[PDB]
């Protein structure tokens, strides 16, 4: 079973990539749960993570650098909800595009990735319940997972990737 | 997700004396202090805990580190009366209202029965006025035929007078005309530090 | 010079939505996050969320998630805050504020008062607070006017067309359980003046176009 993200326009098969990281925003305000969404920032947030490869992408790092042994999370200031949280994976997650308007990701591999991310965030914020929620909104490039490939620019709705609760 | 608490909620300072406002966090220090006057947005005074914004007089200084921070006004001027807020990231403290401390002043107390004009409309407002007192704390109680009233009055207090630094207060007892005509003696009793004993003003309806 | 200019005051019914704008000039609009902060009358500052003007990404206070929407139009350097499903306790002054590099708010909009109420515009009734012996103490008498049952704020009160200012106290309005406001305005004068000087309270309520001059007579 897989997670099938709608994309426009249709990414061709040679644009399938390896998700190597992602960038999150921690929701503000105040239940002992901590909520994360794909970043509400912009290109400055993405560049300062310093784990991207050559592909320009939002929300997810494609074909970037991998951590050595386990997931690593970093932030310029954990107490500032306006600073994004950089998540660098240790084993990549493949995202295969069919050329028909969708790119697919294994549900079990994505769930196991989110569990490791949740665990690292749990140790950083000393919480108990980590909740991933969809983008709060924004321009098409940032509310979607967007990325360039072969001179073309593609937009994939990512709401299915960020919708889980982890204890 | 960090709560900033300020103490006290209210500070009365004698003119030309030192005012100290505390801010404590519940969990470079990014604390900022703001001054807010009526009808205006807060105005930034201090940032980075101790750096004074341009144009802010030298009598304002901030200090602290880690968990506890302090705003000091070294010599209070009349223009410094305002509400002060601290801020760390996107959490604000609850505010400290700074006012002038003056000697005690007893209120002058006046009661006003409902006018015949109002009674003709079907409602009766009875007004108790406490004029030009200090400090602000006062106890106003309504008794109707000796029965202490509850839940049918409302109080309003002026801001501190810019000229003599006193307050005034009105308390309004609202009754329907029918309920007002059921009783005889209407009394407001005022307790205040400036009074050697509580003061009652009353009248017989009619 | 940096300026943030907000849209005008709004009166809404419960369940409606309000959209407040904040036009920025004097600086690169996309270079600094815009935050929104509100203040209920007499109360403190409550943070609502931020918007990144470059991307349009947002981060709302959890309290307002699913009720607030923050957007911006970069071509006119204007940020917007929409709050829907309004309740009476959303009555507040709403501020936009621009964060600085020192993570303080160096520039604020002037504020937008949003009043949520079921009441309709209504002018006040003005009733005399007559001086007598129950409002006399040691050569000084108190008199006034009760300005009752109006919506929305504000009314203005003056005495004898501005000739009388000494000893005047106009109290903050109180919201009654009817949804209408009420206040008193009082003045203390020499009790020897009661039989010779005329005292008129001049009351105006711009929203209802109400103008009342009420003479207050002894006894
Ligand atoms: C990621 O790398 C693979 C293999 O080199 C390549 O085929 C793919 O096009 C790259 N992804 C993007 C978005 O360019
Ligand atoms: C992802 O990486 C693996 C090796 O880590 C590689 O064999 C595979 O082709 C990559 N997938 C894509 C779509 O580039």
């Amino acid at each position: 079973d897989t997670i099938t993200l709608p994309c426009r326009p249709a990414p061709p098969p040679h644009c399938s990539s390896n998700i190597t990281g992602l960038i999150l925003t921690r929701q503000g305000g105040y239940a002992n749960t901590v909520i994360f969404r794909p970043s509400g920032g912009d290109w400055r947030d993405i560049a300062r993570c310093q784990i991207a490869g050559t592909v320009v992408s939002t929300q997810l790092f494609l074909n970037g650098s991998l951590a050595e042994e386990e997931v690593v999370i970093r932030s310029e200031d954990w107490r500032d909800n306006a600073k994004s949280i950089c998540v660098q994976l240790a084993t990549s997650v493949e995202i295969a595009c069919t050329g028909a308007g969708h790119c697919a990701i294994s549900r079990a591999k994505w769930a196991n990735t989110l569990k490791q991310i949740a665990s690292k965030l749990r140790e950083q914020y000393g919480a108990k319940t980590i909740i991933f929620k969809p983008s709060s909104g924004g321009d098409p490039e940032f509310v979607n997972h967007s990325f360039n490939c072969g001179g073309e620019f593609f937009y994939c709705a990512s709401t299915q990737l960020f919708a889980s609760t982890w204890f | 997700d960090i709560v900033m608490t300020q103490s006290p909620d209210s500070l009365a300072v004698s003119l030309g004396e030192r005012a100290t406002i505390n801010c404590k966090s519940s969990q470079k220090n990014y604390l900022a202090w703001y001054q807010q006057k009526p009808g205006q947005p807060p105005k930034l005074l201090i940032y980075w805990a101790s750096t004074r914004e341009s144009g802010v007089p030298d009598r304002f200084s901030g200090s602290g580190s880690g968990t506890d921070f302090t705003l000091t006004i070294s010599s209070l001027q009349a223009e410094d009366v305002a509400v002060y807020y601290c801020q760390q990231y996107y959490s604000f403290g609850g505010g400290t209202k700074v006012e002038i401390k003056r000697t005690v002043a007893a209120p002058s107390v006046f009661i006003f029965p409902p006018s015949d004009e109002q009674l003709k409309s079907g409602t009766a407002s009875v007004v108790c006025l406490l004029n030009n007192f200090y400090p602000r704390e006062a106890k106003v109680q309504w008794k109707v035929d000796n029965a202490l009233q509850s839940g049918n009055s409302q109080e309003s207090v002026t801001e501190q007078d810019s000229k003599d630094s006193t307050y005034s207060l009105s308390s309004t007892l609202t009754l329907s005309k029918a309920d007002y005509e059921k009783h005889k003696v209407y009394a407001c009793e005022v307790t205040h530090q400036g009074l050697r004993s509580p003061v009652t003003k009353s009248f017989n309806r009619g | 010079q940096v300026q943030l200019v907000q849209s005008g005051a709004e009166v809404k019914k419960p369940g409606a939505s309000v959209k407040v704008s904040c036009k920025a000039s004097g600086y690169t609009f996309t270079g600094y996050y815009m935050h929104w902060v509100r203040q209920a009358p007499g109360q403190g500052l409550e943070w609502m969320g931020w918007i990144n003007p470059n991307s349009g990404g947002t981060n709302y206070a959890q309290k307002f998630q699913g009720r607030v929407t923050m957007t911006r139009d970069t071509s006119i350097s204007t940020a917007y805050m929409e709050l829907s499903r309004l309740r009476s306790d959303d009555t507040a002054v709403y501020y936009c504020a621009k964060i600085s590099g020192s993570y303080s708010f160096d520039y604020w909009g002037q504020g937008t008062l949003v009043t949520v109420s079921s009441a309709s515009t209504k002018g006040p009734s003005v009733f005399p607070l007559a001086p007598s012996s129950k409002s006399t103490s040691g050569g000084t008498a108190a008199l006034g006017c009760l300005v009752k049952d109006y919506f929305p704020e504000p009314v203005t009160v003056s005495w004898n067309s501005g000739a009388l200012t000494s000893g005047v106290h106009t109290f903050p309005a109180v919201l009654q359980s009817s949804g209408l406001y009420s206040l008193s305005s009082v003045v203390t004068v020499p009790s020897s003046s009661l039989g010779t000087q005329t005292y008129i309270c001049n009351v105006n309520h711009k929203p209802s176009n109400t103008k009342v001059d009420k003479k207050v007579e002894p006894k």
